[PDB]
RNA sequence: GGGGCCUUAGCUCAGCUGGGAGAGCGCCUGCUUUGCACGCAGGAGGUCAGCGGUUCGAUCCCGCUAGGCUCCACCA
RNA sequence: GGGGCCUUAGCUCAGGGGAGAGCGCCUGCUCGCAGGAGGUCAGCGGUUCGAUCCCGCUAGGCUCCACCA
RNA sequence: UUUACUGCAGCCUGAUAUUGAAUUCUAACCCGCCGCCCUUAUCGGGCGGGGAGACAGUGUCAGGUGGGCAGUUUGACUGGGGCGGUCGCCUCCUAAAAGGUAACGGAGGCGCCCAAAGGUUCCCUCAGAAUGGUUGGAAAUCAUUCGCAGAGUGUAAAGGCACAAGGGAGCUUGACUGCGAGACCUACAAGUCGAGCAGGGACGAAAGUCGGGCUUAGUGAUCCGGUGGUUCCGCAUGGAAGGGCCAUCGCUCAACGGAUAAAAGCUACCCCGGGGAUAACAGGCUUAUCUCCCCCAAGAGUCCACAUCGACGGGGAGGUUUGGCACCUCGAUGUCGGCUCAUCGCAUCCUGGGGCUGUAGUCGGUCCCAAGGGUUGGGCUGUUCGCCCAUUAAAGCGGUACG
RNA sequence: GACGCCUGCCCGGUGCUGGAAGGUUAAGAGGAGCGCUUAGCGUAAGCGAAGGUGCGAAUUGAAGCCCCAGUAAACGGCGGCCGUAAACGGUCCUAAGGUAGCGAAAUUCCUUGUCGGGUAAGUUCCGACCCGCACGAAAGGCGCAACGAUCUGGGCACUGU
């Protein structure tokens, strides 16, 4: 129930960011802006 | 008239006898007339005839 | 068992 | 599980010594062919056992070996039912 | 030699930690039973292994004599 | 003596939120019914809000070993 | 040896070439089928007839089955080995007031969880006792005092925390990108803390805090592959296949520094190199057991603790039993029971001399002094031991590598 | 494993035999489709016909395996608790729980089981009881005349054992 997932930002596309989350807990997709370093600001990134 | 219990039918004969201190409670399965049990159980050797 | 059997 | 077994805890004949002579007489078939006491079942057959003058044939649901009636009567469908 | 348990009716055995001896089988007596050796009550049998101390009475407690089972260690 | 599995109604057995069958006993109803008596869940003590359910121990019942000089 | 692993023969079954023509036919192929010739010939070949026939056999490829046959594996710790148990990480004690420190020593937990129980800002203080309350009884919920913590701190032990790290709300994702002076532990690999700079933020007016949870466990190398990115390389050139770098995924590799992607047993048919580093026999050290000797005294013993036994406990001697340890021997210390020959110590079986007796005498009971001598013939069992028969003055215990 | 009388129950698992209704099926056929190159369209980055070169999806493709029956003089197995006087009843479990005949045995830990015989004395022997840890019917069961350089008991004769 607790998997690993990444986060991938939305605008640059690349996957920054891994951590986890609990599926019964969240059965949709997270979204936490994060820093993206290749933008050089902090941008939305999301669950891929 | 007794239903057997895997659910056939088959005749049973009751026999009571009543003798004083012979008496006996004798069940058989009217077809062969073998005891199937005896309410006082007898030897061969004690009470040699009719053994229950 | 140690036995005695030297031939 | 067993066809003496799944007789027991389907409440269709409450001894499992009385399913026993009833199965190795020669009176219950599974999925048409004639089988013995031992036959094991899966859900979704066709029992077709048989009592005195009856002709009970009941659908497979599921198997719990549990012997008491809130988690007993749940497992067999009974689909027609004949006299003779 | 060391500890323990018993000797009780013809046989197998209980009897509580001293308050006055019995069950079953076995042997007779009487009743009853239409009949298949299927039942009932009543009698004996014991110095409780033998002797003597205690107390109001002892299988029981105590001492002294005959007996039977247990209980004791190997080893390579 | 050492591992493994159980101690649950009178008997035989299933089974973290408050536990059940068949037989044995009853209850009115003319081959099957719908209900009741009986459970220290073998006992103690810790974790929490509660234990048949998780654990450290005592008695008990089965199973496998206790071999080499 | 096998349902250990990985394979080889053998057998079975498909495709393909021999292998043709429309179930059928025959020139391919096969006849340990028949007549003739080579030919003096049950080998072989050729010629005719007949049978089968594009089947079979053979070559190549493929899948099953296959100890029948091979090559191997089958862990370590261990008060000998086997068996049982354990193997990595975290907390306390042992640990001897720095740190560290062992044992098959004593107690427990972890192979997670939380999008919030994370970050910031702003407020508040817990558990139990009593009184009073209607369904509240010892306890559901509510007011009061006494409450420095007897509460809580996700999970479990210690340390710590109410100047709260403990509870309640608002806004958020710092549960961050590149790092990092300097340190702690110290075989290495690895693990831990860290002021502070830059880029982008969150909260707060600001100071300021935030690189996950009060801290310490919740995790494993390398190799090999998968995914995303890449002003990196890419075998003449241009690309590509592929590789490199960065991020990330695939382990009960749990024997957790992981031998290999892949592995169980028997040997009383056994062999070799070593060990008394390590067991069985006998010596050695202890005496938990074992055999004896005592202390206290309730009591039994007709009165009476001590004629004789002696509860509850207490103190010793001996190394004869069973044990404990593993000091000596594994380039050999022959191990039970009997036969033969004995010797030694009394904790004395008899015989000799005594004390007390609930010793009238005989026979006895207990305790002293005494090893001089003697302490049996059988039935059973390999037996020591033990039971029984018949004696005897008695048929004694032990040590001497259980002589 | 002479001979005499018999050889009971169980096909659940594994072997053997038979059967494809239904899945799993290899090589070989079969080729969809997707990458890499480029004659050329293109301001930029890309699109791209014909060939060549890799990956090859669907569809076919036997034995064998899952499955279904029989077979035990095949491998193999023939159980527990509680009552009631072997036998019957209640319950769990399996495929079913040992039939006949033997039984303290070349099989029995307790154990030198109990009783009797043999002897003055018999952990050995013989004959019965079943209380069979852990007999048992072709890895055969129970008896059996004759036979044995076999094993275990008991007698006569005989002797320096």
């Amino acid at each position: 129930m607790r998997v690993n997932i990444t986060l991938a930002c939305t605008e640059c596309g690349e996957r920054n960011y891994i951590s986890k989350k609990n599926k019964r807990n969240n059965p949709d997709r997270v979204e936490f802006k994060k820093y993206c370093p290749r933008d050089k600001k902090s941008t939305l990134h999301r669950e891929t | 008239k007794s239903r057997n219990e895997i659910g056939d039918e088959t005749v049973r004969k009751l026999y009571v006898e009543i003798m004083g201190r012979h008496s006996n409670i004798i069940l058989t399965d009217a077809a062969e007339n073998v005891i199937i049990d005896g309410l006082k159980h007898l030897s061969p050797s004690m009470n040699s005839y009719r053994t229950v | 068992a140690a036995a005695a059997a030297a031939a | 599980m067993r066809l003496d077994k799944f007789l027991k805890v389907s409440r269709l004949i409450k001894r499992r010594t009385l399913a026993k002579e009833v199965a190795d007489q020669g009176r219950i078939s599974i999925n048409g062919n004639q089988a013995k006491a031992s036959s094991d079942v899966k859900p979704g057959d066709e029992l077709t056992v048989r009592f005195g003058q009856k002709l009970v044939t009941v659908q497979v649901n599921e198997l719990k070996d549990t012997t008491k009636k809130e988690e007993a009567a749940n497992m067999y469908t009974i689909l027609k039912e004949e006299k003779l």
